[PDB]
RNA sequence: CGCUAUUAUUGGGCCUAAAGCGUCCGUAGCCGGGCCCGUAAGUCCCUGGCGAAAUCCCACGGCUCAACCGUGGGGCUUGCUGGGGAUACUGCGGGCCUUGGGACCGGGAGAGGCCGGGGGUACCCCUGGGGUAGGGGUGAAAUCCUAUAAUCCCAGGGGGACCGCCAGUGGCGAAGGCGCCCGGCUGGAACGGGUCCGACGGUGAGGGACGAAGGCCAGGGGAGCGAACCGGAUUAGAUACCCGGGUAGUCCUGGCUGUAAAGGAUGCGGGCUAGGUGUCGGGCGAGCUUCGAGCUCGCCCGGUGCCGGAGGGAAGCCGUUAAGCCCGCCGCC
RNA sequence: GAGCCUGGGCUCCGUGAGGGGGGAGAAGUCGUAACAAGGUAGCCGUAGGGGAACCUACGGCUCGAUC
């Protein structure tokens, strides 16, 4: 019926009852207990760099048809592996096995996979400390 | 005007006994027998409702 | 248990009761294995 | 009749508003409480000598001839109840109550309503304790409870 | 059960002049509830209205004349200072003045209007527009 | 951070989309009827002592104006404290009231519950008499019963469950749920009431009591039905639907388990916002009468249904038995 | 009263023969359980059974069509 507690002195009460239905949702629960900051390979960071040691290509979902070229990086901090996509036509000529590369976002819903690969979380920035906007648009070059 | 204030429906009576003319004073809705203070004779018989007067009715205050 | 009476909706799904008989069976056989 | 069955009855009195006694009582005052101490004496409890009165007599609202009530009528003189009327008949009927639940275990929706007397029981202690009616620990135990009736 | 007989009384006075009555018949009175309606005849909701007299407690029989958009109670009864008024009319009121917030002081019930010219505060209890 | 009335005091929602506990009784706590007297704790006004500076707002002036700096006036410092004054509201203290609730009397209603006794048909088995070849069963058939005399008819004996038509759109009960008759014990509601007490009330975290079927423990009993099981068919196959048999179980005593489309898929109390027409109980008033606890018509109260105007809603639909406007409490998303 | 050793409690992490189920993924095998009376109306609860969807029994609900 009507809505309770609306009384004058039902302070704590009301207090109580919206720390409660507080826990319900995601964006306050998830930010209280540190569950990103636990589950995240990059410790908490926008770029962290890592070495590559396999190119490889993955599958587009339906209905489009597609490969799309990734590498899997294994990180400097902590030596977790994980896989980024390198963007760009012909991005992955200009890289290597054993190369140093940086590893930014790759943009999408809740920090997360973008457009027609999922699995895939992050994207290449820069290789051997040059840019790969540049390497693929043919004004710098790999030392 | 309207029915605001509620008015009861029972009525007090002033009744004669029909043996010994004695005169006497009743409630007309009674739950428990009614009978003459001279010579106890039976004056109203109780029901579920109204009770039944078997006496003669002098008055109806 | 907890029911949700969203799930006894058939469309897309096997019957729910037929899942619940399946659960418990899981359920036992978990149970056993450890040892209790 | 709310309390429990959530029934919404209306089956009461309905009063004039008076102020004054009419005209046309025979009785006064002062055999009003005469008559109210006979009755007593016979045995009847208060809300039977009003009907009493009302019905035979033809006295209606005995706080008009007199200024007082019935039992401010009996604690003057030496008649008033120590336990007072409703408590004492809700008592009464759960002892017989319990005397038949004794000999018939499994009947199962009579003890139901024997809670349900308890309960109104209770109610009615905390009430009197508050005012002092009962002493400020009285408590109902069937056993005791016994020994009133 | 009963709580509060001056919210009874608004609300059916908005319920019967939303569909078109003459007149208006409040059981449970008070004194409070005469106030209010006092205060309502002075800024010109209502007319002529009177206690009629029961065994059990009074009647305030009322009559209305077209004039009321919507009146209620404020719960909880808010205490405010004569420094914090246009918040509450910016809370109940649609204009800058435009109906009347009901104060109950130390020096009886009023208007805010008369409130803030004596210069005191209160505790809220209705509305009116 | 905002967008987000997707955390909702302002300011959300729970018939069908996420969402009412299965239902009741009650502890703390929150909310609480009307008048009178008092106090002045909360609340309001006036004033004294404190809440560093920088930071924030405004005007003036100095570095070309500005940003910046300076003089002054205000706020911020979520407030603490010393006094004076007022008494509408709340709290505390003391008296009064009867409208809410409770108690009592009366005549009635009802498958409310427990105990004891007496019965009604039907079904199954057995024994006797009669009679000769098929009976049952299906979409069609076969497994099965039958010449050691079946099905069918008659006379007797025994046993276990159930209480047909009347029966209702009906009634009682917190819900689950409750239908043969007579007798005893017992719970609750409505009506009528110038009867008694005198606010004794609402909701209820935690806690408790009841709670279909099925299942378990221990003891008895065992007609019909019948999970499992076994057989015959149907089928590409048929671990099934159909047929013939059958174990636990269904029943009584004494205990555990505590679940369901436990559904009005609609939490409980209170006041208000058009009515119409049926039915159940009680009461009142008129007319009929075969003088019947009888028939018909109208009115008040309470229960239970069908329509429906304003009004509400995403709509279906609800609509004084709200899913509408108000005053409250608890559970949930 | 440090450090060292010893036992206990709480707690975080890594790993392990073998096994368990979950989620995705062009195209595979066996069936055909649900939506129409979906070809035995569907679904809740309890119990038993089956390669698998599933089938039966007891009690319920209509969110079930035809007369
Ligand atoms: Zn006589």
């Amino acid at each position: 019926g009507k809505k309770a507690p609306y009384g004058e002195f039902a302070g704590r009460k009301l207090k109580l009852k919206r720390k409660k239905f507080r826990w319900s949702d995601i964006r306050y629960k998830r930010r209280v207990l540190r569950l990103k900051e636990k589950s995240d390979p990059l410790e908490g960071a926008p770029q962290a760099r890592g070495i590559v040691l396999e190119k490889i290509a993955v599958e587009a979902k339906q209905p489009n048809s597609a490969m799309r070229k990734a590498v899997r990086v294994q990180l400097i901090k902590n030596g977790k592996v994980v896989t980024a996509f390198t963007p760009g036509d012909g991005a992955i000529n200009h890289i290597d096995e054993h190369d140093e590369v940086i590893i930014e976002g790759i943009g999408g819903p809740k920090g997360g996979s973008m457009g027609d690969i999922p699995g895939i979380r992050y994207k290449v920035v820069k290789v051997n400390r040059v840019s790969l906007k540049e390497l693929v648009k043919g004004r710098k070059e790999k030392p | 005007p309207k029915n605001l204030i509620p008015m009861p429906r029972s009525r007090f009576l002033r009744v004669k006994c029909i043996d010994c003319g004695n005169e006497q004073i009743v409630f007309s809705h009674p739950a428990t027998p009614v009978r003459c203070l001279v010579c106890g004779a039976t004056l109203v018989e109780p029901t579920g409702g109204k009770g039944i007067i078997k006496a003669k009715v002098l008055e109806v205050e | 248990m907890k029911r949700r009476p969203r799930k006894w909706k058939k469309k897309g799904r096997m019957r729910w009761k037929w899942i619940k008989k399946r659960i418990r069976r899981l359920k036992r056989q978990r149970r056993k294995e450890r040892g209790l | 009749a709310r309390i429990h069955a959530r029934k919404r009855g209306k089956s009461g009195s309905k009063r004039p508003p008076r102020t004054a006694p009419p005209a046309w009582v025979e009785y006064t005052a002062e055999e009003v409480e005469a008559l109210v101490v006979k009755l007593r004496k016979e045995g009847y409890s208060t809300a039977m000598i009003g009907t009493i009165l009302r019905d035979q007599y033809g006295i209606p609202s005995v706080k008009l001839i007199t200024g007082k009530k019935i039992t401010k009528i009996l604690e003057e003189n030496g008649l008033a109840p120590e336990i007072p009327e409703d408590l004492m008949f809700l008592i009464r009927r759960a002892v017989n109550l319990r005397k038949h639940l004794e000999q018939h275990p499994k009947d199962k929706h009579s003890r139901r309503g024997l809670q349900l007397i308890e309960s109104k029981i209770r109610r009615l202690v905390k009430y009197y304790r508050r005012t002092g009616k009962l002493p400020a620990k009285w408590r109902y135990d069937p056993e005791q409870a016994k020994l009133l009736v | 059960t009963l709580l509060d007989p001056l919210a009874n009384a608004l609300s059916h006075i908005t319920n019967s002049e939303r569909v078109g009555k003459k007149e208006v018949y409040i059981k449970p009175a008070s004194k409070l509830i005469g106030e209010v309606l006092r205060v309502m005849l002075e800024n010109g909701y209502i007319g002529e209205f009177e206690l009629i007299d029961d065994g059990r407690a009074g009647i305030y029989r009322v009559q209305l004349i077209g004039k009321i958009n919507k009146a209620g109670a404020i719960k909880p009864r808010f205490p405010v200072k004569a420094r914090d008024y246009e918040k509450w009319e910016k809370r109940f009121l649609p204009a800058f003045e435009f109906g009347i917030l009901i104060v109950s002081t130390s020096q009886g019930v009023m208007t805010h209007k008369e409130a803030l010219e004596k210069g005191i505060g209160g505790r809220l209890i209705a509305y009116v527009y």
